[PDB]
């Protein structure tokens, strides 16, 4: 077989579950003495751990109370009304993702809006657990770790100045992952970078791995384990010897924050009050003790905002054009005016043609909704025929700041 | 011999094929109103996907159009003056790489005069599909796709503008990647940047993987799969739901042109004339279409020399 | 049955070997034409690969003789006594580590002072060939090859001027590696970078690989094998058709360092005198070849120091106040006030407090050990409350260099 697998398996006892999740604006300390502004499921980086077994009903209320627009993609089986893609949520809508979990393992979850790689880098992923049903886990004592990349100062730099374990850079040094002598851990590792690759290492013993967080595949074993960005890695490792010890990014990442430090300890009995009997029967968890760890060293400030949703109306003087610019830099909230012409006048029967003069994706769509273009690539073009006279208002359904109009006669 | 894996195996009914690849300077379409230089074998990047059964006595007659020396490399099993590194092919100049195909699995070919990146870079790069002799993989769809990096102002460039998947930017976006529900789909994925990796990842479905292309090996399942560059995967999926999903490589490229769309259809009945049956027997191949689609996009427009020498 | 894997198993006739490494500076030649400043164990870049059998006690005495602190971390199963991070190696001292070879693969050694990524940039890392002791592994001609990042002009740019195989950019262009046609040959690879993954690729051969050079592991086949930083991989093949092949990393490290030729011999009676008989029993090692080519190419001018005792801090002048900054840069060792103010006043019963303002981690440790901080992470402050009048010297025990004194009455 193995032994070692887990393959997938009908749970004769599932549950129905329900989690919400906020996206939400917040100043949080990322580094001792470092405040930024961060974009969050709930007020944290990274978001809440999702945790429940395969087979259960999982169903997730998503709000958007912030003036971009979010989505909330999960790894793994579903469709495609649950995929995080269509539809983008707009500012003050809520969304409901619902599934079955289809396989056991270990997932990730994070904002799709676009550019996808500016809302992971400002902090919207999270950690998704999903437990075996034919059996659980080997007893161990559970961690979960995000290796992610943050810049406080430009958030798309190429090589930030901070590559934190759970959002808030070294907190594990002053804080280090307590594990007992002789005891089974077992580490949830997530990788949720945009450039480099993390070669996850632990000090002074070899690793047991599940590549792709995957339960169905036999485990191997490893001193170092590359995780790509978007996969995940269930890592078991025994400790025997007590003292301390690291595990770490291998690379620049770990002089940036991707260090933490291992305290093995003689028993667990110091721990008995801070672990949680886990959703593995038999283990324990110290996800609970990590969360608040990762609040108390943030200090989320929430940003909350009036009228979400709410913008001026268009008042420019109408312009006889049937050709429209995508304004560049429009994925940036501060242009002012993302189509230009933003109004404009036609006879019935003008062909109008948009040409996306950003390096980001761009839509056209009616909200009236009596036309869509799709997303429009960069440099693209896209074209409609107004045979019918009236006013059209239309908007970018990817950026909620993007309006224009077209007045055909 | 795990039900999944493909031993090497003698192949009974061998076939003699014949290819001919020219390196040919051309100006093409990499992205939407985006025209560029580009060193190709015959006008398109990525180069032609070549394809034949694990056994095969393969000749590939390479003939250099440009002013610059050019070779190909073959990944795979092969000898020293089949290995593309000497001699260099000198311009006006034909080589007839000629081997057997000594393994299945999927592979890739590209230049290798110096500085190798410079030329792939800009462009010298593609496909070799070589099906296994012992049997056909699973009935599936097939496609292909390269993994690249191109910049049109400095084709060495750290951080190129792009990372198209198969070398125009974005394509399959506008031209969804079109699958069945319930069928099983196969994806040829060849790695070839110079920089940074590839993770590549699917979305809504789990993938069975197959490590290095190579078909002997035991495959395994992922969620999302690193492809160094130099290196494939063979990755088979099924949808079971219609609709709109999408797939790229996780990072900066999926910003940049790594991205492309899957169409779930019900019915197969729009694909019948735009699929091939496949060299395994029993699939049905996309890739002609694709090609069709790369050269409708990239407009290649030949830079032709007189002298060569 | 799977008997492609070599399990763990209790040596019969283990050794006792004892090893002599010493941190010492120099200067080699890491490119033609081009000179450069290393921090080497033994003098070469990589230093010497160590070579033993599973079970085996190992012994090795490790010297500093240079003005940095240094140690040596292990990779592979040992205590933390053994771990090298604690404690640093001072200049002049010397530290015996001490530990039985746990389990057989393909390890790695290297300095573990802070800030990690300059230590291993200015080239103080080294291979470790832990051999099975259940079996030999299959007789083949073995070399081993360290893949790693140098740039003779900033030792911590992003991208390096090379990207050497073994220390020396280009060798085995001039110097092919030679194998015979029709025998198994083994490469013993290390990835040791920090920036980039390598790609391995070896021309006209599929290869067989250990992932992470763990012999527990089933192999697997590969044209091209990802070697994370940190981590191994033990790969083995055979050429039939004697001429020239190559292998390499691939990617824009191959036009700078990480290339290499395969010479295909029609026999191996031309390196009878050259190759060595391998601690893997029936086995051929050409590594003794190869590091004798390193030496001879490095051509190392080595830094020998005899007086490196700790002193005092030199300062004109003493403060009265109870805040020192550990000022920015100061593991750089040019930056010459690392603590401000560098010499302090203060009455019995006075709390002070440093504040680390750099971005590396500091300590503040007297050189008694009345008080010691450990890490302070950037940003974050420690303080001690000086109850009875006396003298005290301070360092960081993580740069020897950075001196201060508290004067207390
Ligand atoms: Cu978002
Ligand atoms: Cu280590
Ligand atoms: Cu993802
Ligand atoms: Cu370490
Ligand atoms: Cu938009
Ligand atoms: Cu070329
Ligand atoms: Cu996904
Ligand atoms: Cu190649
Ligand atoms: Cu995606
Ligand atoms: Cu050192
Ligand atoms: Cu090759
Ligand atoms: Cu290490
Ligand atoms: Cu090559
Ligand atoms: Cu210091």
């Amino acid at each position: 077989d193995s032994s070692d697998t887990f393959p997938k398996f009908k749970n004769p006892n599932p549950q129905t579950l329900s989690y919400t999740l906020i996206a939400q604006d917040a100043e949080i300390e990322v580094s001792p003495g470092v405040r930024a502004k961060v974009w969050t499921y709930n007020g944290t980086v990274p978001a809440p751990t999702l945790r429940f077994s395969e087979g259960d009903d999982v169903t997730v209320k998503f709000v958007n109370d912030t003036p971009y627009a979010h989505t909330i993609h999960f790894h793994g089986t579903h469709d495609s009304a649950n995929d995080g893609v269509f539809p983008m949520i707009m500012p003050g809508e809520e969304y409901t993702y619902h599934f079955v979990a289809e396989e056991a393992g270990l997932f990730m979850y994070h904002c799709h809006a676009f550019p996808t790689s500016e809302h992971v880098r400002m902090g919207m992923f999270g950690t998704m657990i999903i437990d075996p049903a034919i059996r659980p886990m080997d007893p161990a004592r559970e961690y979960f770790f995000t290796l992610s990349e943050f810049d406080p100062n430009n958030a798309l730099e190429h090589f930030t100045e901070f590559y934190p374990i759970n959002g808030y850079a070294g907190q594990y040094m002053d804080n280090p992952i307590r594990v007992v002598s002789g005891e089974l851990t077992r580490f949830y590792v997530v990788g949720i970078g945009g450039v480099l690759q993390s070669p996850f290492h632990v000090h002074s013993t070899i690793m047991k791995v599940y590549p792709s967080g995957i339960l169905w595949n036999e485990p191997y074993y490893a001193q170092t384990h590359l995780i790509g960005n978007g996969d995940t890695a269930i890592i078991e490792a025994t400790w025997t010897q007590p003292g301390m010890y690291l595990f770490h990014v291998h690379g620049i990442q770990e002089e940036r924050g991707s260090m933490a430090m291992i305290e093995v300890l003689e028993d667990a009995s110091s721990l008995s009050d801070v672990q949680r009997p886990s959703n593995n029967k038999g283990s324990y968890s110290m996800v609970e003790w990590q969360e608040d760890l990762i609040r108390t060293l943030e200090q989320p400030q929430l940003i909350s905002y009036e009228n979400l949703g709410e913008s001026a109306a268009i008042s420019s003087e109408k312009v006889s054009a049937d050709k429209v610019s995508i304004v560049k830099d429009s994925w940036n909230p501060e242009i002012t005016e993302s189509y230009d012409p933003i109004a404009i006048q036609v006879d019935s029967g003008t062909t109008v043609t948009w040409t996306n003069d950003d390096s980001v994706v761009h839509t056209v769509t009616d909200n009236e909704n009596s036309f869509d273009s799709g997303f429009i690539q960069a440099g693209n073009t896209w074209s409609y025929s107004f045979d019918n006279p009236g006013e059209f208002d239309y908007i970018c359904t990817l950026h909620p700041w993007m309006k224009g109009t077209i007045s055909v006669n | 011999d795990s039900s999944d894996t493909f031993p090497k195996f003698k192949n009974p009914n061998p076939q003699t094929l014949s290819y001919t690849l020219i390196a040919q300077d051309a100006e093409i379409e990499v992205s939407p109103g985006v025209r560029a230089k580009v060193w190709t074998y015959n006008g398109t990047v990525p180069a032609p996907t070549l394809r034949f059964s694990e056994g095969d006595d393969v000749t590939v007659k390479f003939v250099n159009d440009t002013p610059y020396a050019h070779t190909i490399h073959f990944h795979g099993t092969h000898d020293s003056a089949n290995d593309g590194v000497f001699p260099m092919i000198m311009p006006g100049e034909e080589y007839t790489y000629h081997f057997v195909a000594e393994e299945a699995g999927l592979f890739m070919y590209h230049c290798h005069a110096f500085p190798t990146s410079e030329h792939v870079r800009m462009g010298m790069f593609g496909t070799m599909i070589i099906d296994p002799a012992i049997r056909p993989m699973d009935p599936a769809r097939e496609y292909f796709f390269t993994l690249s990096e191109f910049d049109p102002n400095n084709a060495l460039e750290h951080f190129t503008e792009f990372y198209p998947i198969n070398g125009y930017a974005g394509q399959y976006m506008d031209n969804p990647i079109r699958v069945v529900s319930g069928e099983l789909t196969r994806f040829y994925v060849v790695g070839i940047g110079g920089v940074l990796q590839s993770p590549f990842h699917v979305h809504s479905t789990i993938m069975k993987v197959y490590p290095s292309g190579i078909l002997w090996n035991e495959p395994y399942y992922a969620q999302t799969h690193l492809i160094g560059n130099g290196d494939t995967a063979i990755i088979e999926a099924t949808w079971t739901q219609p609709g709109m999903y999408l797939f790229h490589v996780h990072g900066i490229q999926e910003e940049r042109g790594s991205m492309a769309m899957i169409e779930v259809l019900e019915d197969a009945s729009s694909l019948s004339d735009v699929q091939r049956p496949s060299n395994n027997k029993g699939s049905y191949s996309m890739v002609e279409w694709q090609e069709d689609l790369i050269r409708t996009l990239e407009q290649p427009q030949l830079i032709s020399y007189e002298n060569l020498g």
